[PDB]
């Protein structure tokens, strides 16, 4: 984009980011507006003379470097840009530092043969990542690679007790608990910038999956009562008094 | 060339990974022990000259996710609901999901109302009268299938795939 012959193409990026600061932030009408410009610039990469031209994967890395440099410029004004994503984000965070000091594999229906011993460890740093970047693709691979991380120990823990193949029943309650010991700051606001932002034709298959699990497990954990982690209603409330006490 | 996105329902133990892995990877745990989880699939079946690429979608089956279902059967063009025949409250789970796959989504959604375990005599609770009668009155089918000797693994799913509108 250095070139002297992307000029252009520079400029109606350039200006996009600037008309975009002209009407008033609002979350639905900003994605959509973004997502008409991907497609629209993802168009004009393949079809323009000078790129036909590149691999289709380069053209790929193409919509994510566009997708990248675009994010990053509107980011303050997209993320966590208004009073509700700021409460929810907040609700989580605030949730989850209590829970996380309690919680114990088996309030998830997490089976002793599908113990890891580190907790997933690798798994909690993954997430944690999120908030090292402002590009909806590179804060979904953390989320990916969380998930593939676990996956993998699951795995191995069937191995070693020679125990089926892990399905959900397995990844969706070591995601939650992994998530909850992890309490990835943002999470609500990040979850809604990836849905909103990623390049549409990419959140897609197995990645759509696990975002799936990954917003499950959000929803999960914001609804944690007494009941949903099997803890008696004298137990739980004693649990959180001890946990705002540390 | 015809995308379709599979759930499948079921509690815990009533044989949700292994029927997809033996219909994907032609295994089962008593022969060839663990490679690869059993959460997501893609595969592809020839139907009727013809393609169908299923994205087949797992759902943890325990009571305290049940709310969260609905994420995952959302825009199903199709779901296998599981049961094991040898296990009665797994059957009235089985009937539950059909119920709220009903009432919550999705007008054309194929349901394949699977009887898993079907090997297993001596403990069978569930008969195949209930699970048929109840799919029949239900717009649903009922197969009855067996991971372990891979009974009709093959045949539900194309048996979906033939009902793809
Ligand atoms: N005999 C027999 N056992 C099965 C069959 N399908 C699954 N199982 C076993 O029943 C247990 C639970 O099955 P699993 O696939 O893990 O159920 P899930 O929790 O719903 O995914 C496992 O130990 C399986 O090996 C089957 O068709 N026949």
């Amino acid at each position: 984009m250095r070139k002297p012959s992307a000029g252009d193409f520079v400029k109606s990026i350039k200006s996009f980011i600037v008309s975009f600061s002209n009407n008033a932030p609002d979350p639905e009408k900003d994605c959509a507006m973004v997502q008409e410009f991907f497609s629209k610039m993802e168009a004009a990469f393949r079809a323009h003379p000078l790129w036909s031209g590149c691999s289709e994967e380069e053209l790929d890395s193409a919509g994510d470097g566009l997708e990248k440099y675009v994010m990053t410029k509107l980011f303050t004004r997209v993320f966590a840009s208004n009073t509700e994503e700021v409460i929810a984000d907040e609700k989580l965070f605030q949730k989850m530092s209590l829970v996380q000091q309690f919680i114990s594999p088996e309030n998830l229906d997490i089976q002793p043969t599908f113990q890891n011993e580190s907790s997933w460890l690798l798994a909690q740093k993954e997430l944690q990542k999120i908030n090292m970047y402002k590009a909806p693709r590179d804060k979904l691979v953390c989320i990916l690679n969380c998930c593939k991380v676990i996956n993998n120990l699951l795995l191995n823990a069937s191995i070693a007790s020679n125990e089926n193949a892990p399905g959900a029943d397995e990844f969706l309650p070591v995601l939650i608990y992994v998530t909850i010991k992890a309490n990835p700051p943002q999470l609500h606001s990040n979850l809604l910038y990836i849905q909103r932002y990623r390049r549409e034709s990419k959140l897609v298959g197995e990645a759509a999956y696990f975002f799936t699990n990954i917003l499950s497990a959000e929803s999960f954990i914001s609804n944690i009562d007494a009941k949903s982690i099997s803890l008696d209603e004298a137990e739980f409330e004693k649990n959180m008094e001890s946990a705002r006490a540390r | 060339s015809i995308n379709a996105k599979l759930v499948l329902l079921g509690d815990v133990g009533a044989g949700k990974s292994s029927l997809v892995l033996r219909f994907v990877k032609d295994q089962f745990v008593e022969f060839q022990e663990s490679t690869i989880g059993a959460a997501f699939f893609s595969q592809t079946l020839a139907v009727n000259d013809a393609t169908v690429k299923f994205e087949i979608w797992d759902t943890a089956g325990q009571e305290r996710y049940h709310s969260l279902a609905p994420m995952y059967y959302r825009g199903a063009a199709a779901a296998i609901i599981v049961f094991d025949v040898t296990n009665q409250a797994s059957f009235e789970r089985a009937k539950k999901w059909v119920q709220e796959l009903q009432a919550q989504g999705n007008p054309n959604m194929v349901m394949a109302l699977a009887g898993n375990k079907s090997d297993l005599l001596d403990a069978r609770k569930v008969t195949a009268e209930d699970a048929q009668t109840y799919a029949q009155e239900n717009g649903l089918f009922f197969m009855e299938t067996s991971a372990k000797t891979a009974t009709n693994v093959k045949e539900i799913f194309y048996e979906i795939a033939r009902r793809l509108p």
